[PDB]
C-alpha cells in the first residue's frame, strides 16, 4: 500500500536541535517531490517548501527560507525537516505529503499525507497534575441536574486523559481542552451532568492519566458537608 | 499568487446546499485543488482541476470556476460533511500556495447555557492556591461572554477560558472558565460570582456564592 | 502481419547463442 | 497505419517545412500506430498506476519498433547487410528522441504521442530525467524488437551483423541525422558525376570543352546543379542546427567538435577538402566537366 509514514511526536526546550523524517513506501520514493507543511494549533495549513527525492532539488517558501532545512535520504527512502534551534513559536503540527499528477499529467495535487508530526517546544519538564474535586452542591444544580467534575491542575506535557466510571459513564461527560497556564503548565476541567437524585447513591470517580509523568489517579467526588 | 477563500466560516444544517468561494490574485486557469481536514485528520485530497473528483468523493461535492474564481459546492451536506476546506493553486508546480480554509459548523436553534460556579476545594486551598470554575454547559452559538466579580469588582487578567467541540448529539457548545487567585487574595474576599451574558438569555445570568458555605 | 505474442516474448530473456557477424556481411531473408 | 516505405531517396531531406533542421523521409515515414493511439487504463483515481502504465507503453513501442523493423527490412530488398543495420540504428534512436522528447520533428502525430507520453511520466521540471531513465533501461529490448524479422527469417542461419552496442549509443539527434545525410550523399555523389561523364567527358574536337556548347552535357551541368545546390542547402542547415544543439549542450561528446568529425567518424575514404568544394561546385571535377573558362 502507497504510504507516508512520519516519526513520532516530539516535545523540546528552546535552543535544542530537531530533524522530523517521513518514510516512503508502495511507490518508486525517488520519482515523486516530496512537501513539507505547517499547521499551528487552530490555523490552517502553511506550505513550507519541496524536495525532488531523486535528486534533492530544493525549493523553500519565502516565509522559511533559512528558517528550516529540508533534506531526503533515498536509501531509505526518507525525507526529512531539520531546525537548528528551535523556538517556542515552532509548535505545531508538521505534514509531510507526496506530490503527484492526474492522468493527463499536467495537475499536480497532494494525494498522500502522512499522518502528521506534533513538535510542542517549551521550557517546562515532564511534570505530574494535581486532581481536585469539582463537587456537587446545591449551588451547582439547575432543575434536577447536578454538576461534578475533575479539575486536572498543573501537569507537562500536554497529553492527559479523563474518563469517569472507569469508563462505564460516558453521557453528559464533557473534558475541556487544556489551557496553558502563564507557569508553561497545562490545565483542564473534566465535568459531567448527572440526576440530583443519583448524588448519595451511585459514585463518580473520574480516572485522570498522564503517561509522561506515569502519573494515574481516581478521584472520588462526594457532595460535602 | 496569493489565495482568498470566503467566508472563513460557515454554518447549515444536514440536507443545505452550501458554496464555498476561492479567489486567486491573477489568472491560474483550472489549475486548483480542494481538501477536507476534519479535525486531527490530516487533509485529504477531495477535487483537483477545480472540478474533478477524487476516486471515493460523493458526487453531491462538486467543483466549479475557471481563471481567479472558484467554488465548491456540497449540494446536501451530510455529518460527516462538517470539516475545514481549503483551495490551492497548482499553477507554479512545485511551488505551492494554500487558501486559508473555510470551516463547516452545525447550524442549530438557539439553547441558553445551564451556569454553574464551583468553589475551589479545601484540598487545594491546602495548596497554597485557589481555582474557582465557572461551566457553561451546552449552548448555542458559541458565543459567550463571561465575567467574574471578586466582591464585586470586576476581575481581569486571572482568568483563562476554554470552549468544547460541537457535541456530537445535540451540536452544542460547553464553556468551562478558571478564575485563579492565591490564598491570600482568596481568604481576603466574600462573594465569588460568574456573571454569562449570552444570545438565549434575556438578561446576564450571575451564579454566585460567599466563602464559606 | 506479425505474431505479435512472439514479438513480445522474444523481446528479452530469450537468450540464445548466435555468433558475431562481419558488418560487411550480406544474406537473405 | 504503417505502410510500406517508399523508395530510398524517393523524397530528399526536408529543409522547407521546419526551416531550422532538414528531416528525412525515413523519420516522416517512421511506425507510430501503437503510440498513437493508447489510451488511459480504468483507474479513475487521482494519480494512476504508473508503474503499469509504462509496462503498457513497453508492449505498444515494441510493437510499432517490430513493425518499423520488419518495414526497412522489406525496404532493403530482404537483404540483411549494414545498410539494414544502419537504418535500424537510426530509428531506434529516433524512438528513444520521441520517448526522451527531444525530437526535432514536431509535426501531426508526434504531437498526439508527446501528450500520451506526457500522460504516463507528468511534466514537472524532473519528467525528462525519467523518461530518459526509462529510455535506457528500455532501448535494448526495443532493439531486440526491431530485429525480430531478420532473426525470425534467417533462423539457424541467423549471425550478428547489427551490433547492440552501436545501436543504442545516445548522441544527440542531430548527430544521427548527420551521420545518415553524409551516408546519402556519398550514394548520390558517384551517381550524379557519373551522369556527367557520360555527356561531357573528355574534350570536343582536341581543344574545346564538351559543355561550351554540346546542349546534351548542358542539361546535365543542370540536373547536377539542381542536385549539388540542395545538398548544399541541407549541410548550411544541418550543421547550424549542430553547433546550435553543442553548445546548447552539457553532455559532451569527446571526438566531436565539428560537423566534419561526424562524417570523418561515419564514411570510410572521407576527405573534408574534397568533400568542402564537392558541395561549394569549386572541385575538381565540376570544373572541367562544367565550366567553359
Amino acid at each position: 500500500e502507497v504510504q507516508l509514514v512520519q516519526s513520532g511526536a516530539e516535545v523540546k526546550k528552546p535552543g535544542e536541535s530537531l530533524k522530523i523524517s517521513c518514510k516512503g513506501s508502495g511507490y518508486s520514493f525517488t520519482d515523486y517531490w516530496i512537501g513539507w507543511v505547517r499547521q499551528m494549533p487552530g490555523k490552517g495549513l502553511e506550505w513550507m517548501g519541496i524536495i525532488y527525492a531523486g535528486d534533492s532539488d530544493t525549493r523553500y517558501s519565502p516565509s522559511f527560507q533559512g528558517q528550516v532545512t529540508i533534506s531526503a535520504d533515498k536509501s531509505i527512502s526518507t525525507a526529512s525537516l531539520q531546525w537548528s534551534s528551535l523556538k517556542a513559536s515552532d509548535t505545531a503540527m508538521y505534514y509531510c505529503a507526496r506530490l503527484a499528477y492526474d492522468s493527463s499529467g499536467y495537475y499536480y495535487a497532494f494525494d498522500i499525507w502522512g499522518q502528521g508530526t506534533m513538535v510542542t517546544v517549551s521550557s517546562a519538564s515532564t511534570k505530574g497534575p494535581s486532581v481536585f474535586p469539582l463537587a456537587p452542591s446545591s449551588k451547582s444544580t439547575s432543575g434536577g441536574t447536578a454538576a461534578l467534575g475533575c479539575l486536572v491542575k498543573d501537569y507537562f506535557p500536554e497529553p492527559v486523559t479523563v474518563s469517569w466510571n472507569s469508563g462505564a459513564l460516558t453521557s453528559g461527560v464533557h473534558t475541556f481542552p487544556a489551557v496553558l497556564q502563564s507557569s508553561g503548565l497545562y490545565s483542564l476541567s473534566s465535568v459531567v451532568t448527572v440526576p440530583s437524585s443519583s448524588l448519595g447513591t451511585q459514585t463518580y470517580i473520574c480516572n485522570v492519566n498522564h503517561k509522561p509523568s506515569n502519573t494515574k489517579v481516581d478521584k472520588k467526588v462526594e457532595p460535602k458537608s | 499568487i496569493v489565495m482568498t477563500q470566503s467566508p472563513s466560516s460557515l454554518s447549515a444544517s444536514v440536507g443545505d446546499r452550501v458554496t464555498i468561494t476561492c479567489r486567486a490574485s491573477q489568472t491560474i486557469s483550472s489549475y486548483l485543488n480542494w481538501y477536507q481536514q476534519k479535525p486531527g485528520k490530516a487533509p485529504k485530497l477531495l477535487i483537483y482541476a477545480a472540478s474533478s473528483l477524487q476516486s471515493g468523493v460523493p458526487s453531491r461535492f462538486s467543483g466549479s470556476g475557471s481563471g481567479t474564481d472558484f467554488t465548491l459546492t456540497i449540494s446536501s451536506l451530510q455529518p460527516e460533511d462538517f470539516a475545514t476546506y481549503y483551495c490551492q493553486q497548482s499553477y507554479s508546480t512545485p511551488l505551492i500556495t494554500f487558501g486559508q480554509g473555510t470551516r463547516l459548523e452545525i447550524k442549530r436553534t438557539v439553547a441558553a447555557p445551564s451556569v454553574f460556579i464551583f468553589p475551589p476545594s479545601d484540598e487545594q486551598l491546602k495548596s497554597g492556591t485557589a481555582s474557582v470554575v465557572c461551566l457553561l454547559n451546552n449552548f448555542y452559538p458559541r458565543e459567550a461572554k463571561v465575567q467574574w466579580k471578586v466582591d464585586n469588582a470586576l476581575q481581569s487578567g486571572n482568568s483563562q477560558e476554554s470552549v468544547t467541540e460541537q457535541d456530537s448529539k445535540d451540536s452544542t457548545y460547553s464553556l468551562s472558565s478558571t478564575l485563579t487567585l492565591s490564598k491570600a487574595d482568596y481568604e481576603k474576599h466574600k462573594v465569588y460570582a460568574c456573571e454569562v451574558t449570552h444570545q438565549g438569555l434575556s438578561s446576564p445570568v450571575t451564579k454566585s456564592f460567599n466563602r464559606g458555605e | 502481419q506479425l505474431d505479435f505474442e512472439d514479438v513480445w516474448n522474444s523481446s528479452y530473456g530469450v537468450n540464445d547463442s548466435f555468433p558475431d557477424g562481419d558488418y560487411d556481411a550480406n544474406l537473405e531473408a | 497505419n504503417c505502410n510500406y516505405k517508399r523508395k530510398r531517396r524517393e523524397r530528399d531531406w526536408d529543409c522547407n517545412t521546419k526551416k531550422d533542421v532538414c528531416i528525412p523521409d525515413r523519420r516522416y515515414q517512421l511506425c507510430m500506430k501503437e503510440l498513437t493511439n493508447l489510451v488511459n487504463n480504468t483507474d479513475t483515481n487521482f494519480h494512476r498506476d504508473i508503474t503499469f502504465r509504462k509496462l503498457y507503453l513497453k508492449r505498444k513501442l515494441i510493437y510499432d519498433a517490430a513493425v518499423e523493423g520488419d518495414l526497412l527490412l522489406k525496404l532493403n530488398n530482404y537483404r540483411y547487410n549494414k545498410d539494414f543495420c544502419k537504418d535500424i540504428r537510426w530509428s531506434l534512436g529516433d524512438f528513444g528522441d520521441i520517448i526522451m522528447g527531444t525530437d526535432m520533428e514536431g509535426i501531426g502525430y508526434s504531437k498526439v504521442v508527446e501528450n500520451n507520453l506526457r500522460s504516463i511520466f507528468g511534466t514537472d521540471e524532473k519528467a525528462q530525467q525519467r523518461r530518459k531513465q526509462w529510455w535506457n533501461e528500455s532501448k535494448a529490448q526495443i532493439w531486440t524488437a526491431m530485429m525480430y524479422s531478420v532473426k525470425k527469417r534467417l533462423k539457424g542461419n541467423f549471425i550478428w551483423i547489427c551490433k547492440l552496442n552501436v545501436a543504442v549509443n545516445i548522441e544527440p539527434q542531430i548527430y544521427r541525422w548527420i551521420r545518415e545525410w553524409g551516408r546519402d550523399y556519398v550514394s548520390e555523389l558517384p551517381t550524379e558525376v557519373q551522369k556527367l561523364k557520360e555527356k561531357c567527358d573528355g574534350k570536343i574536337n582536341y581543344t574545346d570543352k564538351k559543355v561550351c556548347k554540346v546542349p546534351p552535357c548542358q542539361n546535365a551541368c543542370k540536373s547536377y546543379d539542381q542536385w549539388i545546390t540542395r545538398k548544399k542547402n541541407q549541410w548550411d542547415v544541418l550543421s547550424n542546427k549542430f553547433i546550435s544543439v553543442k553548445n546548447a549542450e552539457k553532455v559532451q561528446t569527446a571526438g566531436i567538435v565539428t560537423p566534419y568529425d561526424i562524417l570523418k567518424q561515419e564514411l570510410d575514404e572521407f576527405n573534408e577538402v574534397a568533400f568542402e568544394n564537392e558541395i561549394n561546385k569549386r572541385d575538381g571535377a565540376y570544373i572541367e566537366l562544367c565550366v567553359c573558362s
